[PDB]
This record gives C-alpha cells, structure tokens and sequence, in this order.
C-alpha cells in the first residue's frame, strides 16, 4: 500500500 | 556475497539469501527472527546488520524499532539494542564502522530523527535530525560524509538531498536531484552517489542518475529497462546490481546489472521469488 512498495 | 534480507511478497518476509555473479547461484541461511519489509541492510566488521522495517502480516503491521545482527560463521542472529523509535522504510549508512539510522516512519509519524549505533558497544545514541522528514530515504557514504537522498515527507516526494557532517553534527541541504525519487536505490559507484529508480508520485522510474561531489552535479546515466521502486541495491564487481522491487503491478524478481564503463544495463538473474523492500549489504 504504499504504492512505492506494493504492500 | 550479494545478500537480500527481508522483503515483501504478499506479506513481510523472513528470507535471507545470497547471490554471486561469479558462480551464478544462491546460498540460503538463518531466516530473520522477525519477518521484516522496508528494512535496510549494512555490513560492519563483517557482520550483516538488519535495521528497522516492519512486519506486515495477516495479523498485524508492526513498525520495527529493532536492530538485529547476523554472524556469517556463527550463523546466528542476536538482538542488538532497539532504536529510539520504530523506523519503517528506513535508510542506513556506515561511517567509521558505525551505523546511522535515518528517518523512516512509525504509523502516521514521518521521522526526521537520526541516530547512531556502535557495534563494539551495542548502543543507540540520538543525533542531529535531518532538515526534512524522510521515509523511503536513500542513504550513501562518500568521504566519510553521510548523504540522505530523496524519500517522502508524508505529503511530497522529494528530489532534495542533504549532507550530514559528523564532526560538526550538522545537516546542510545540497543540490537536488534532477528526478523526484522515493524508495529509490541509493549506492556509491566510482565516486558518484547513484540514485536508481524510485517513485515520483505517479510512476515507478527506470531512470538512473549520479551525483559528482566536486562539481555538485547530478547526471543521468543509462536507464534500467524495468521501472522499480522499493528495490534493493548494492555494488558488486564495481558493477551495479538492483534487486526486485515493485513496478505498480508486479513484485519484481528481475535483478539488473549496470556496467559503468559501457553504461549498459543487463539482467543477471531472477530472484527466487518476486519481492519488494529488502535490505541489502555484503560481507
């Protein structure tokens, strides 16, 4: 979730 | 060798793995005690350290205050005293065999806080805070100066960078990068501070750029051909390796290799599994 990390 | 501790592929990872490019294969070792993603890895006096991160699991999402220590011929993790605060998406640098823990988040709080660890002593000591709150900050060491590069203050992604002078215990802003970068891979190659990939608030980036201290100048080099943020990064062979990360749709297993003297990127391997947010370091 952070779109930088995808989690 | 090229290790990758932690990471995230649908949950925070315990994996600890090696990769050498001279043999093209991986060595697996003692799983992390606590699963971790958004950690950073370093090497001090041979021992591979794991700093901050968080355990994002089906049952919780705990930011990690913890520093843990791996011994390559003891092959045991042992806890080294926790940090001031938990630091997800931390950045770490090594000066003088001492570890600086930079920024990161705890819940809503985006840290400017910085603190230093002492491997002979097993202690953390608060130091001077950054000028900017930074998570996903990339950290580098040049001429025993500590650079905090890029990141996210909670509202804006950052192309700014700032320098820590240890013997004056100060932060001063330097020239900003050409690209805004959060969760980029930041390392030192030749004597340029490299910043590879990241996320600018819209797209993952395949572009790469390097800082030259003498001219205070950032210059773009050949881009990877897979955009990626939350990647691991290290230099082996005088060559750049970037490890996994996220591209907006997939958790990359691609490992790319940048040759500086030809300024070309080339795939070296695919990871055992796609993952993001690992900590990398070599001993």
């Amino acid at each position: 979730x952070d779109p930088e990390t995808g989690e | 060798l090229i290790y990758t501790a932690g990471g995230y592929f649908r949950q925070s990872l315990s994996y600890l793995e090696a990769y050498n490019p001279s043999d093209g294969t991986w060595l697996r070792l003692a799983d992390l005690q606590v699963p971790r993603s958004g950690l950073a890895g370093c090497v001090v006096g041979g021992l591979l350290y794991a700093v901050g991160g968080r355990n994002n699991s089906p049952d919780g999402n705990t930011d990690s205050s913890a520093l843990d220590c791996y011994n390559p011929m003891t092959n045991q993790w042992s806890p080294c005293a926790p940090m001031s605060v938990p630091r997800n998406r931390i950045g770490v640098g090594v000066i003088d065999g001492h570890i600086y823990a930079v920024g990161g988040s705890h819940g809503c709080i985006h840290h400017n806080s910085v603190e230093r660890y002492e491997p002979e002593r097993d202690e953390w000591h608060l130091v001077a805070p950054m000028l900017t709150r930074r998570i996903g900050v990339g950290v580098a060491v040049l001429n025993r100066l500590l650079y905090a590069v890029g990141g996210f203050d909670g509202t804006n992604r950052l192309n700014s960078a700032e320098c820590y002078y240890p013997e004056r215990n100060e932060w001063r802003m330097i020239t900003a990068m050409n690209t805004i970068r959060s969760g980029a891979g930041v390392c030192v190659l030749h004597n340029c501070i490299y910043a590879a990939g990241g996320y600018d608030g819209q797209d993952q980036l395949n572009s790469v750029e390097r800082y030259d201290v003498e001219t205070e100048t950032w210059t773009f080099v050949a881009p990877m051909k897979h955009r990626r943020s939350a990647l691991g990064i290290t230099v082996h062979q005088g060559r750049i390796y970037v490890l996994g990360g996220y591209d907006g749709h997939t958790f990359l297993d691609s490992v790319e290799c940048y040759d500086p003297d030809t300024d070309t990127w080339s795939e070296v391997t695919r990871m055992t599994s796609g993952r993001s947010g690992v900590g990398v370091a070599v001993t």
